[PDB]
RNA sequence: AUAGGAGGGUGCGGCCCGAAAGGAAUGAGCCUCCCCGAAGGAAACCGCGGCGACGCGGGAGUACGAGGGGAGGGGACCGGGGUUGCACCGUCCGUCUUGAAACACGGGGCAGGGAGUUCGCGGCCGUGGCGAGGUUAAGGGGGUUAAGCCCCGUAGCCGCAGGGAAACCGACAUGCCCGCAGCCGGGCUUAUGCCCGGUGAGGGGCGGGGUGCGAAAGCGCCCGGAGUCACGGCCGCGAG
RNA sequence: CAGGAUGGCCUCCCCGGAGGUAGGCGGUGGGGUAGAGCACUGAUUGGAGGUGCAGGGGGCGAAAGCCCCCGGCCUCCUGUCAAACUCCGAACCCACCGCCGCCGUAGAUGGGGGGAGUAGGGUGGCGGUGUAAGCCGUCCACCGAGAGGGGAACAACCCAGACCGGGGUUAAGGCCCCAAAGUGCCGGCUAAGUGUUACUCCAAAGGGUGUCCCGGGCCUUAGACAGGUCGAGGUCCGGGGCCCCGAAAAUGGACGGGGCUCAAGCCGGCCGCCGAGACCCCGGCGCACGGACCGAUUGGUCCGUGAUCGGGUAGGCGGGCGUGCCGGUGGCGUAGAAGCCGGGCC
RNA sequence: CUCAGGCGGGUCAGGAAUCCGCCGUAGAGUGCAAGGGCAAAAGCCGGCCUGACUGGACCCGUAACAGAGGCGGGUCCAGCCCCGAAAGGGUGGCCUAGCGAACCCCUGUGCCUCCCCGGUGGGGGCCAGGGAUGACAGAAAAGCUACCCUGGGGAUAACAGAGUCGUCUCGGGCGAGAGCCCAUAUCGACCCCGAGGCUUGCUACCUCGCUGUCGGCUCUUCCCAUCCUGGCCCUGCAGCAGGGGCCAAGGGUGGGGGUGUUCACCCAUUAAAGGGGAACGUGAGCUGGGUUUAGACCGUCGUGAGACAGGUCGGAUGCUA
RNA sequence: GGUACGGCGGCCAUAGCGGGGGGGCCACACCCGGUCUCAUUUCGAACCCGGAAGUUAAGCCCCCCAGCGAUCCCGGUUGUACUGCCCUCCGAGAGGGGGCGGGAAGCCGGGGACGCCGCCGGCCA
């Protein structure tokens, strides 16, 4: 399946191995996003920077949604249908449940960059950045409750 | 106080022998070979103290360069830099 | 003359000055009206869930929103400056030090003066001339108000052949293999572009050669042509 | 040993062309730490059994010797150990391979050259030492060389890494007043102003029919305990939460202060709101890289990419501002030059 | 060929002399510390020998990563050899310690060379071995300063502050034991848990371009772990008195001898003649007896200059707020 | 192709130690004698030379065991002891705790285990 990682604490107090990982990642800052593959290499990468990120299920309607509000291009302009349409022939949704369900990656619309720059939630985090979710945090494994962090995101 | 590194220095455990092990090992590590860019473990035989490297380089894999005599040539990544050591093929093992 | 912080910072309000150099009667502060609008973003009202704080769906992505435009009214101020009031913040400057507001050192005020300079040798780089050659020193001749300007000056220095303590001997103007840029042929490709094949200056790896040690093998150094002069700059050693 | 040199770490330029590896997954190998254990070495309480074994006390002697306590050695049972022990043994770390991820033809890895500064470190966790403070190493996280928002102030703790003008939302944490946001909601506890302290920066052994609870044994609702008569739960034991005693200091005074008792304290949870230069959006500046144009020397204009550019001490590199004199070029001035006081504009 | 140690047997012979069997994973040995390695051996016993050699190449360690003179080690080529039937082994000791630059000098061995040329005596040069610097990456090397001077350091001691509380003062838990019986009227062994910062010590955090020492006099103030004064409780409290404890800091806590003394000792009174903090309160308030310069004497030590937390005599105290 | 036959080996105790039963086509042994080959720091004991009168008593070969030793699997102790990362979680302190990720040693009980492979010959066929 697609996993969908937010970068939650900051760039300080970090030790270089974690950096690196997020670097990687390319979670570069806080309140980012990106979307990657449920791959045992991957699943490593998140166990080893698993205290600075939060990370979930995505669906299909979310993904949609994320793509059309926060998805940018070379230069930072806007994912429009017209675009969508015409690199694809097909609208948004569709190319988001083609990607959930893996027919085809994201990296399928050119000139799209992997990285959504998430605004601060509504609200604000219904936990502390310093304990996991489970314990009612906000960091580690989400499951499909992070569908509801990227909408209060957009 | 200072103790500058000599060839045994600190060896007590890793130089040591399994009590069931005692003596000479079975002929077969003796007599193997290997071939130019082959990968081969250092492990070393206390029992043969010739051909020995460095015990501060057990247990690390180097690249056969070739072979001298009876020993192989044996290049290794140390830091940065490149280190060349003859080894005896009892003291090497193939790589799977 | 009831008020506390290193004497300042952010924002504005009193009082005062505002001819010129700033805007402005070809119209200032100001007042009224219309349009678009990013991130963001209500409420009235109605229905439902929770013991409760409250929340969910419609209202609605509506009202509003940085900023971007248009129209009308009025007719002289806005910008700027001095001082002071209020709200919040702010424990001076240079210095050694792990650590300076420091009960660590140097600090009454103002004006002038004040601390990587010159030569010799060596290593580099930026640029320019000539180029298997480069360059003159001392000095000489012409001309001139003059020490400027013009011409000569091969002594010398470095480079052209390296090895060796010395005696002494004394080498590729290319015999092969990879190969970047570039060029040529083909395919994909709207074009830049990508892939493949050949050739490939420069670059790299071999082969062969000179010399020292060696009985020899074999090793060290060197060999298929780029150096020299000049101006400026960085550093090294010696001179205070 | 308050000082130098060679390295490590920083900066600037060049060549050389197709790979590289801080993180992850699997695999091929190495290890002897934590823990554990007695199989080696060395310790360690008692009981049983067997051994004259050159112990030692005695009985027992012309000599040859035996009869018991006690010492030693061996086996078993029982109760304990090891930084300089190991029959075993992790987490974890290291080398090499294949792949994912990231970087690289806008030139990495790597190589040559020029210039440095650094040879007192501190806090924080771990290890050896020490009564402790401390001393000496190790980890590279923060200060040194670091803004802004908080913990009352604080170097190190929490959020957070910063070009400029604006709008919004969150972070640490906070919401009785100082002070922006709740005298917010549900169940329970404390009566001590205990507390109102994340850490920097908070006193114990022992004890409490003080209270709120959870388990277990005896009796066990006119049958239990207190005084064979009453007539409903009694009598014990081990535990859990809060509080109490144990608890004495010197200028007058510290939960930051006022103050607070179904709290404005504490335990288990929840619902709203407030709050940064962080994150999002709009406009502007510069820098890095690539591209197209014009200027007769280092220069100028515009376009494209930047989540993967914008703090900074020692130090390295680039551009620019200002002063005296000289060779040129173009000029100003007694209708008022330089200089000097106040003011406007870039 | 197999060791140490042990069991059973045997004339002298015994615990132990030399011998015969069985068991025996090394419990022996391996030149020397320790660790590692060694059983038809690397140990014990013998035969032959001198590879503990000559001319060279490359590589690892000292010195990881990451630079190095000198040194040690490893893998090899060639020459001449040793053992062995052969394979195979030999460049010292089974591996890890036992050692050292420049200049100069000595020895070996063959060569090159010395100013116009040649011979001779002698010198110079290349290669190899050797003589040492233990402060061991290599000076040739004794002291006092109180007559001292200079540049610095709070990178570093003494007084004072700060941290700590081993030590010191004080308190608590259990209760063996002593108390005619009775652990708790009184004392409280062995052991264990704490407070203070009033003794000493430890650390080296602030202060060395100066924060002027001990004691005494003067003066102000504060704490209670209470000596007297006020009020109480237990008692092995008859009274008069004693022992222990509690509340209580308003008041008092004095005068003298020797000694610089703080302190401690002593005297006569007294209700008692309590202990402590304030930069060990108080020198821009005082005094200067001691400490601690420059002069001098004695004892001891040193060859001497001289020194002594050993004595003794003398030895400066700045001020216009 | 058969063989209670040997020689050379690999892993080097799950293969060892200690026990019980069975065998001698060939073959392996014990065994007989020391002129010669060879040797005793004496010894034909060992080593060597010459053979088959006798024996399967021993070695050797085949089958069996769980007494000692070793080691493999399953269940319990037990996700116990220990440990990597984060933490504004609890404690006066020592030290503990929450989330994610690893995970023993010894002991108890039940099975396994008295070796498995390679090459070539002898005898028979």
């Amino acid at each position: 399946a697609k996993l969908a990682v937010i970068r939650i604490r900051g760039r300080v107090n970090v030790k270089r191995p974690v950096r690196d990982t997020l670097a990687m990642l390319r979670l570069h800052r806080v309140n980012h996003c990106v979307i990657v593959d449920d791959t045992p290499s991957y699943l490593g990468m998140l166990q080893k920077a698993k205290d600075y990120i939060t990370w979930g299920e995505i669906n299909a309607e979310t993904l949609a949604k994320l793509i059309r509000k926060r998805g940018r291009l070379i230069g930072n302009k806007p994912v429009t249908d017209e675009y969508v349409k015409e690199k694809l022939g097909m609208t948004i949704e569709e190319f988001a449940q083609k990607v959930v369900n893996g027919e085809m990656s994201l990296k399928d619309l050119p000139n799209l960059k992997p990285v959504f720059r998430l605004h601060p939630p509504r609200g604000g985090f219904r936990g502390s950045k310093k304990r996991s979710f489970k314990e009612g945090g906000a960091l580690g494994y989400r499951g499909e409750k992070i569908n509801e962090l990227i909408e209060r995101m957009l | 106080v200072q103790k500058a590194h000599s060839f045994r220095r600190k060896t007590r455990k890793k130089l040591s022998k399994h009590p069931r092990r005692r003596g000479l090992p079975p002929l077969t590590r003796f007599l193997q070979e290997f071939e130019v860019g082959q990968r081969v473990h250092i492990v070393i035989e206390p029992s043969y103290h010739k051909g020995m490297p460095d015990p501060r380089f057990h247990g690390r894999t180097g690249t056969v360069v070739g072979k001298r005599g009876e020993a192989y040539i044996v290049e290794i990544k140390d830091g940065s830099k490149v280190k060349t050591l003859f080894i005896h093929p009892v003291h090497l093992r193939p790589q799977k």
